[PDB]
């Protein structure tokens, strides 16, 4: 089908300007509105404006006109997105979406409506460079336990525990755009207290831009 | 009425650039003299010479300005003068120039061109009107994975327009 794959996230020093890319595959990259939305990474969601590919009409937005660009190369068949002046009221997930049609195809009549989408990277501006954290032990029948990844650059770690044996009961918690320049992530699961010493619980965490994965023990 | 019925098409395109020359409207309106009096007659006589003749000129009018409305129904024309066909110029033999027919022949000439085939024409326009263009109209309510896309015929469908 109608297939959006989008660039992939990146990072930035603010107020620079960004583009990004939204490279169809199906379809028609052309007689079709290709247009763009926003939502902020927890809000609802936010359209902005779109691009006409056989006759470059641009309907931009209400706010953000005179700082978007949206333009549509044909030749060799991408779409890109322009804006500027990077800010961390910029950040949001911007999705690059395209209109449908009717019937099981990418032919007939259009709809109106932003049926068939892409993947979306959220675009987040960068303060900091990279930053790997340190992994703890967060001491509590039932003893509870975390592994607070906190105060690193850039987002996202995941945690899988005893290498992802334990697999039930788990409670991970949003990275923070938080008040430091870094950013922290928290992470639970419930175990009890009498197998302390003989089920070591040892989290697994992936930060990939800053290349730490250790395996790190919690005995409380 | 009849204006330009001498001039040559390309003096008749201003024919067709007015109401075809007036045509139409002469054709049902001139009905109007014997419209405005067939009654006006407060007269016994006790018979009638034109309750036959004018009653036979009247309803010979009408139905040949109705086989021509029923014939532009059979080709999907029906309210347009001027309505084109998906019917070719096929291996009709009066094949000619553009610039010779629409700027120096007149409609009469041009009656006389093609005094043939033109019940082969007539047979063939609603052709292409129907026995295709209605059941593709019938297809058009449902279809499988070909009509959003059948990446074959759609090359040769744009190829029509091409060749
Ligand atoms: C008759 O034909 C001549 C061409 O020599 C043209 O100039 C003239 O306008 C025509 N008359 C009418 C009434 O169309
Ligand atoms: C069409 O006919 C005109 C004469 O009416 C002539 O001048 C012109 O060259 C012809 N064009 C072609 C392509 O034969
Ligand atoms: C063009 O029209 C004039 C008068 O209508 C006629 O004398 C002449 O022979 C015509 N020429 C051609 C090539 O039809
Ligand atoms: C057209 O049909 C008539 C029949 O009356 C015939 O005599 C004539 O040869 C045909 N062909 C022409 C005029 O080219």
């Amino acid at each position: 089908q109608v297939q959006l794959v989008q660039s992939g996230a990146e990072v930035k020093r603010p107020g620079s300007s960004v583009t990004v890319s939204c490279k169809a595959s199906g379809g028609s990259f052309s007689t079709y509105a290709l247009s763009w939305v926003r939502q902020a990474p927890g809000r609802g969601l936010e359209w902005m404006g779109g691009v006409i590919p056989l006759l470059t009409i641009t309907n931009y937005a209400p706010r953000f006109q005179g700082r978007i660009t949206i333009t549509a190369d044909r030749s060799t068949s991408t779409a890109y997105l322009e804006l500027n002046s990077l800010r961390p009221e910029d950040t949001a997930v911007y999705y690059c979406a395209r209109e449908g049609t009717t019937g099981w195809g990418w032919l007939g009549k259009p709809i109106g409506a932003f049926a068939h989408w892409g993947q979306g990277t959220l675009v987040t501006v960068s303060s900091a460079s990279t930053k790997g954290p340190s992994v703890f032990p967060l001491a509590p029948g039932t003893a509870a336990l975390g592994c607070l990844v906190k105060d690193y650059f850039p987002e996202p770690v995941t945690v899988s525990w005893n290498s992802g044996a334990l697999t039930s009961g788990v409670h991970t918690f949003p990275a923070v755009l938080q008040s430091s320049g870094l950013y922290s992530l928290s992470s639970v699961v419930t175990v009890p207290s009498s197998s302390l010493g003989t089920q070591t619980y040892i989290c697994n965490v992936n930060h990939k831009p800053s290349n730490t994965k250790v395996d790190k023990k919690v005995e409380p | 009425f009849l204006g330009a019925a001498g001039s040559t098409m390309g003096a008749a395109s201003m024919t067709l650039t007015v109401q075809a020359r007036n045509l139409l409207s002469g054709i049902v309106q001139q009905q109007s003299n014997l419209l405005r009096a067939p009654e006006a007659q407060q007269h016994l006589l006790k018979l009638t010479v034109w309750g036959i003749k004018q009653l036979q000129a009247r309803v010979l009018a009408v139905e040949r300005y109705l086989r021509d409305q029923q014939l532009l129904g059979i080709w999907g024309c029906s309210g347009k003068l001027i309505c084109c066909t998906n019917v070719p110029w096929n291996s009709s033999w009066s094949n000619r120039n553009l610039s010779e027919i629409w700027d120096n022949m007149t409609w009469l000439q041009w009656d006389k061109e093609i005094s043939n085939y033109t019940q082969i024409i007539y047979g063939l326009l609603e052709e292409s009107q129907n026995q295709q263009e209605k059941n593709e109209q019938d297809l058009l309510a449902l279809d499988k994975w070909a009509s959003l896309w059948n990446w074959f015929d759609i090359s040769n469908w744009l190829w029509y327009i091409k060749l």
